[PDB]
RNA sequence: UUGAGUGCAGAAGAGGAGAGUGGAAUUCCAUGUGUAGCGGUGAAAUGCGUAGAUAUAUGGAGGAACACCAGUGGCGAAGGCGGCUCUCUGGUCUGUAACUGACGCUGAGGCUCGAAAGCGUGGGGAGCAAACAGGAUUAGAUACCCUGGUAGUCCACGCCGUAAACGAUGAGUGCUAAGUGUUGGAGGGUUUCCGCCCUUCAGUGCUGCAGCAAACGCAUUAAGCACUCCGCCUGGGGAGU
């Protein structure tokens, strides 16, 4: 069959909305084109850090959980558009079952 | 990669030369040549400017992009040929509205890429940008200095670049030996080290050979006569007796960082490492 | 390393009989088909000593079982090597 | 100056010596002591009587300036901390921390030799 | 003699709970032992992974006695 | 069909590559404060500081090894293998038996792997640190002591084929009292078992009976009882010359 993952990333929290929903738009769209399968987009918890990542000691957590084959890319995708924008602090991805 | 000719001379002994494995055509255009001279180090004036140039089989230029102004257009690349001018392999052009010309090849470009020059391209290797848009890490050349263009830094085959860290105005770049200064930030680049390597791992072998490239053979210092240069004469052989060795115009040639002391880039530079 | 829908399809092609999970016909088109996509990691990561081992343990074996084939029958043996590109 | 009496000091010493230091919330530095500083030689100055007297002279010279609670900072795990704090107490102050920052690593980088003496 | 941590029906740690997840770290911040937990061997290895994935996304920091 | 291998259902494991990345600690740079020492030893000196060191706080760079977990734990054939996460890939063990029907083991010469030191070729280089300097002890000291400090110490590719490459015990396979933990399964009883008790497989330790042994001692994981195959040895030196 195929895969499971997670994917939570820490946003700045001195963003707006309208900038955490075209977040989360671009990301979506642009995952779903390397036949990654969208299962369910959760807000985590808007929570603080227990020390300094690079600016903050806020931010938000955003899980998604999605489904792909493993031999895609539907993973290194999204490592290459995480890591250059601004707006996302830390993330990871872990297989999931 | 490299060959190693089998020792058949004396003087074929330590020879190495390249494959050439990657380059597809050799039948260029007609409408991106133009003719050249050798000056030979010759001016306006007859005389020689500076020593040991020319003597070699005929070379053409060509002309290759430096600004990339057309943007938003996609761009297919289709061969990769040699040219004569310089040490790195250089790439045809195509744009769909139909404009031709040549354009630099970094390693990993290949046969039916498409390539984008605007100021919102997807950040790969071989498009180009404005500086503003390119985040810190990446490999950039055609390094504009000032902007309208072209370029005139990192050209040649194999050397890098880094980016340290933006400021507002301006931006910091690591060039080669280290040496990182204040460049403007509204400057067009393009992403990713030079193409071909292995120009420091080929020998020449003959006096031909280097003949055959646009060189002459010098003469050493004492060698000389003991008028066209201060070493020289000398009984038998002989020692320098005129302490920290000199140039035939004076100025003696072991470390003298000889910078106008005054320039106008001397307020923008940090750390001159080895030069 | 291989699916299990080729390696339980490739049983149902090359049987004698139905359910000839054994049958050293069918035992080495399964190392067959095992050894070339192992080959094909041994060109990807060939400094990974740890799987070029286990293509001679499956090189040796399928060897073994082939020299054990033919000294009972060679119209099987014949029509294997005819069939599946082998024995130099 | 100033009339402060919010600080930060810092104990730091060897097998071999040691050094006390008093300095702000940030902390700027402003009167310090030692065994060699109050002029003890070498081998001696890992007695905790002279860690005794170095904290008085410090102290004696930190609180003119206008000063009376303060923090303790332990670096250096060497001998006299157990005087130095209570020779701190002694000439009247307001000592009311006890932590612990030591450099300990992760495995990083390498020790030196033993000693083949 | 000992309690243990599957009565509560432990299956999956899910790299997040925090009742857990506090239970088996030191007041500094360290790790018990398993002279100190009373745990199955295996579980060592599951909850020390799952902690090490904890100390990456500030979900639990590095040093703490301030 | 019992030996073998093959299904089928599962379980453990620092097994190997590639790829990116996390925290501290050290060291350097910059800034603030602060002035007379810092640092070293059996003891002292050479070393560093008034061109502001040692001290603290703050920001950057930059490699390097991965605290806690960690255990006679686990994985590999041995050299060995522990920060995280992802793409490919390899073995081990437990029920299972419809399927093949002995397809087995050892294995001269070959082929492959193979610590650290070492060479060659390009990068990189924080600490540590052969050679070397300087100080001290020492009658003497090129050594032990201290302050230094080069190659080397890492990465990329060939090369060399070596160890106290040790359980100083070659591999395959059956029989022969026990007790004792523990790794990982399988089964049954009570069982809310997840807490217990018993039964059986695969390792890993510790004490011991027959037996073996010159003694030391070994002992279900024989250094016992036997078969198959391979290798080795025949006094010490001269010399693995």
């Amino acid at each position: 069959q195929d895969t499971k993952y997670e994917i939570m990333y820490i946003i700045r929290p001195n963003i707006d909305e309208e900038a955490k929903t075209a977040l989360v738009e671009r990301f979506d769209t642009i995952l779903k084109d390397n036949g990654a399968e969208v299962i369910e987009s959760k807000d985590w918890e808007k929570r603080r850090l227990a020390y300094e990542m690079n600016g903050f000691r806020e931010g938000i957590y955003h899980i998604v959980n999605v489904t792909s084959p493993s031999t895609a890319g539907a993973i290194n995708e999204f490592d290459r558009l995480a890591k250059i924008n601004d707006d996302i602090i830390r993330h990871m991805i872990v297989k999931v079952e | 990669a490299i060959k190693k000719y089998k020792p058949t001379t004396n003087g074929r002994r330590n020879m190495t030369s390249s494959d050439f494995a990657e380059i597809t055509t050799s039948t260029p255009e007609k409408s991106l040549l133009q003719p050249l001279k050798n000056n030979a180090g010759r001016n306006n004036n007859g005389r020689i400017t500076v020593r040991h140039q020319g003597g070699g089989h005929k070379r053409q230029y060509r002309v290759i992009d430096f600004k990339r102004n057309k943007d938003n257009v996609a761009a297919v690349v289709k061969t990769i040929e040699y040219d004569p001018n310089r040490s790195a392999n250089i790439a045809l052009v195509h744009y769909e509205d139909g404009v031709k010309a040549y354009i630099l090849a970094p390693k990993g470009l290949e046969v039916g890429m498409r390539l984008v020059s605007g100021p919102e391209a997807d950040i790969k290797v071989g498009n180009a940008l404005p500086l503003e848009n390119i985040p810190v890490g990446t490999v950039i050349h055609n390094i504009e200095m000032k902007p309208g263009k072209g370029g005139q830094l990192i050209r040649s085959a194999g050397t890098s670049a880094q980016v340290l860290g933006k400021e507002g105005k301006y931006v910091l770049i690591r060039l080669n030996s280290g040496e990182v200064r204040m460049i403007l930030a509204t400057c067009r680049a393009t992403i990713g080290s030079v193409g071909n390597e292995q120009h420091e791992l080929i020998n020449i072998g003959k006096a031909g050979r280097s003949r055959w490239m646009r060189k002459r053979p010098t003469v050493r210092g004492s060698v000389m006569n003991p008028n066209d240069h201060p070493h020289g004469g000398g009984e038998g052989k002989t020692p320098i007796g005129r302490k920290a060795p000199v140039s035939p115009w004076g100025q003696p040639a072991i470390g003298y960082k000889t910078r106008n002391k005054k320039a106008k880039s001397d307020k923008l530079i940090v750390r001159r490492r080895t030069k | 390393a291989i699916s299990q829908e080729r390696k339980n399809e490739i049983i149902k092609e090359y049987a004698r009989h139905e359910g000839d999970t054994g049958s050293p016909e069918v035992q080495i088109a399964v190392l067959t088909e095992d050894i070339n996509q192992l080959n094909e990691h041994a060109r990807t990561h060939k400094k990974d000593h740890h799987s070029y081992r286990g293509l001679m343990k499956k090189i040796g074996h399928r060897r073994n079982l082939l020299a054990y084939l033919r000294k009972t029958d060679i119209q099987r043996y014949r029509e294997l090597i005819q069939r599946l590109g082998l024995r130099r | 100056k100033k009339n402060i009496e919010s600080g930060v000091a810092h104990i730091h010493s060897t097998f071999n010596n040691t050094i006390v230091m008093i300095t702000d919330t940030h902390g700027n530095a402003l009167a310090w002591s030692s065994a060699g500083s109050l002029g003890f030689k070498g081998s001696k100055k890992s007695t905790p009587f002279a860690a005794q007297m170095a904290a008085e002279a410090a102290t004696k010279v930190a609180m003119e300036h206008g000063l009376k609670t303060v923090d303790v900072t332990v670096k250096g795990p060497g001998s006299g901390r157990e005087a130095a704090i209570r020779s701190l107490q002694a000439t009247g102050l307001e000592v009311t921390a006890i932590r612990d920052v030591t450099p300990v690593p992760h495995n990083g980088c390498r020790p030196p030799k033993r000693r083949r003496v | 003699k000992v309690d243990y941590i599957a009565a509560n029906h432990i299956e999956y740690i899910d790299y997040k709970d925090t009742e857990l997840l506090k239970r088996f770290i030191s007041e500094r911040g360290k790790i018990l032992p398993r002279r100190v937990t009373g745990t199955g061997a295996k579980n060592q290895r599951k909850l020390t992974i799952a902690i090490k994935r904890a100390r990456i996304m500030g979900l639990l920091p590095f040093v703490s006695d301030e």
